[PDB]
């Protein structure tokens, strides 16, 4: 399975790039590990945008 | 814990250059927005609905590739469900379309003048982009060469 | 007097342990409270 | 700061955890033993070390407060040794085991305003608070810690109390059953200190079997659970077969001799008494919690029994935390940060104006 979940991790990258999401490789790994727990992703979509707003609040 | 992965989300999205008090406030920001939705159709169908607007805006092979990958990923369900909700707020020759000089028994359609004209626009967008860089490099520095002295440097504050 | 207690704990006990208008008179508020914690902790 | 910092004191059954909100780890951890002569005002390690002229006494021993004078004493030593802070500049969130009674809550705010003198306060249910740390606010929570156990169903942001199932299981019962089996199998042992050490061994080193049958056959062919332990003092404790019967008592509860339901039976009856229309919505995030994660192998038996429990028409979606030992403390710390949680936070003014009983109404 360890063969399969590296290749599915690589194909998972392209559809996150072409859908124009804010994710790069690192944040993609954080988010795939976070969804693996069982969290609803429609909730995660708001906390990522609130972090990216309040990050710009400092600078 | 799961609440610890939210600290690592704050770690990736804010690099370090203070920088020990901002991260706890951003951790509060990460916690405070998660539970407001929790108090208050398939997955690949929305992918087709987004490939449609691509095809409306031209750019055929990109839609043909987006449909190509979900077809083999069904041949991880919850992570593409995040990407359709994060869409459109992040950062974003060939001689076999209008060059009939290469191929083997090339298709006969007479000639072209109606996509060969949008083969110059394919370069015209690049020519219009690489001049906007030099408009935005002369501007950032004429904002320094012309000012009353020391209003862009904090050296007057020393 | 309070710097003769913390240093004393640090030197001969060999413990490096945790011990836990005008200029508006900051000193009086903190000195007394710090004593009331520190000297009792020793 | 820009507003006064919230404080959290978590009065747990095995240990007391105090600290300031703004941190994920507690500021101080003491044992909950209160020394009373057979010092005379000190709650913690020094009372425990001076337990030869001091008799044993615990303020919280069941998992809830069963001695109020003793709790006021540990609350007073919390205020002076663990904090020594200005109390009127620190609103405090207390946390007790699931479902605080009203009269217990009235006694709680009654002494919280005199021994501590709090400016504003909060009193909270435990399993909901622990769920809020696991990243959801709906689900069914089996909270089994060092005190009392509950399988709490919670949906709509506050628990459904008609199906909340209180189950008598604690660390008290665990240490007593360890004494029972360790003296029953045949060994010279009655002392308290090795009882604590062998209890730590059962908490960390002992294996929680995934099933009864497979581990029975593995140990019956040749005992593969066998492991030796070598202390600084030179303790020698070994056999796999005693380690296999020690946590076996929750698979079938009549193995010990107690009468209350096992883990699968309690969680099945708890999810059965909660409504069918929200059952599948509740089952899409079922959680594991409690102090028993000191060895991460009880989670395996839990998720196997939960996938055996529900029908195959909706599959298991269980969230297994990669940490849940500090679950109650992090529950408090994540909860008190929110701005909307301040609207359930009751002041001293209402507590004086409409009696103590409004702390049951506004905070619930």
């Amino acid at each position: 399975n360890l063969n399969a979940v590296r290749e599915t991790m690589d194909v998972l990258l392209e559809i996150s790039r072409i859908l124009n999401t804010g994710l790069d490789m690192e944040t993609l790994s954080i988010c795939v590990r976070l969804c693996e727990q069982g969290i609803n992703p429609e909730a995660l979509s708001s906390v990522i945008k609130e972090l990216r707003k309040a990050t710009e609040a400092l600078k | 814990s799961i609440t610890q992965l939210f600290d690592d989300l704050c770690e990736a999205l804010l690099p370090a250059a203070n920088r020990k008090r901002a991260k706890r406030s951003l951790k509060k920001v990460a916690y405070n927005a998660l539970f407001t939705n929790l108090f208050q159709l398939p997955a690949r169908n929305k992918i087709l609905m987004l490939s449609f607007d691509l095809r409306v805006g031209g750019l055929g092979p990109k839609a043909d590739r987006l449909e190509e990958l979900v077809e083999e990923l069904e041949a991880v369900g919850s992570v593409l469900d995040l990407l359709v909700q994060l869409a459109g707020s992040g950062p974003p020759r060939d001689y076999f379309l209008n060059n009939k000089h290469v191929g083997r028994n090339v298709p006969y359609s007479g000639y072209d003048c109606d996509d060969l004209s949008v083969f110059e626009m394919d370069v015209q967008s690049l020519i219009s982009r690489e001049e906007c860089l030099c408009h935005s490099m002369i501007q950032e520095t004429l904002q320094v060469m012309e000012a009353a002295p020391g209003t862009g440097l904090p050296t007057v504050g020393l | 007097l309070i710097g003769k207690s913390i240093n004393f704990l640090h030197q001969v006990c060999h413990d490096q342990t945790p011990t836990t208008t005008d200029l508006e008179n900051a000193f009086q508020g903190k000195i007394d409270a710090a004593y009331f914690e520190t000297s009792k902790y020793l | 700061d820009d507003d006064i910092a919230a404080l959290v004191v978590d009065n747990g059954s095995g240990m007391c955890k105090a600290g300031f909100a703004g941190d994920d780890a507690p500021r101080a951890v003491f044992p909950s033993i209160v020394g009373r002569p057979r010092k005379d005002s000190y709650v913690g390690d020094e009372a425990q070390s001076k337990r030869g002229i001091l008799t044993l006494k615990y303020p919280i021993e069941h998992g809830i407060v069963t001695n109020w004078d003793d709790m006021e004493k540990i609350w007073h030593h919390t205020f002076y040794n663990e904090l020594r802070v200005a109390p009127e500049e620190h609103p405090v969130l207390l946390t007790e085991a699931p479902l605080n009674p009203k009269a217990n809550r009235e006694k709680m705010t009654q002494i919280m305003f005199e021994t501590f003198n709090t400016p504003a306060m909060y009193v909270a249910i435990q399993a909901v608070l622990s769920l809020y740390a696991s990243g959801r606010t709906t689900g069914i929570v089996m909270d089994s810690g060092d005190g009392v156990t509950h399988t709490v169903p919670i949906y709509e942001g506050y628990a459904l109390p008609h199906a909340i199932l209180r189950l008598d299981l604690a660390g008290r019962d665990l240490t007593d059953y360890l004494m029972k089996i360790l003296t029953e199998r045949g060994y010279s042992f009655t002392t308290t200190a090795e009882r604590e050490i062998v209890r730590d061994i059962k908490e960390k080193l002992c294996y929680v079997a995934l099933d009864f049958e497979q581990e029975m056959a593995t140990a019956a062919s040749s005992s593969s659970l066998e492991k030796s332990y070598e202390l600084p003092d030179g303790q020698v404790i070994t056999i796999g077969n005693e380690r296999f019967r020690c946590p076996e008592a929750l698979f079938q509860p009549s193995f010990l001799g107690m009468e209350s339901c096992g883990i699968h039976e309690t969680t099945f009856n708890s999810i059965m008494k909660c409504d069918v229309d929200i059952r599948k919505d509740l089952y899409a995030n079922t959680v594991l919690s409690g102090g028993t994660t000191m060895y991460p192998g009880i989670a395996d038996r839990m998720q196997k029994e939960i996938t055996a429990l529900a029908p195959s028409t909706m599959k298991i979606k269980i969230i297994a935390p990669p940490e849940r030992k500090y679950s109650v403390w992090i529950g408090g710390s994540i909860l008190a940060s929110l701005s909307t949680f301040q609207q359930m936070w009751i002041s001293k003014q209402e507590y004086d104006e409409s009696g103590p009983s409004i702390v049951h109404r506004k905070c619930f």
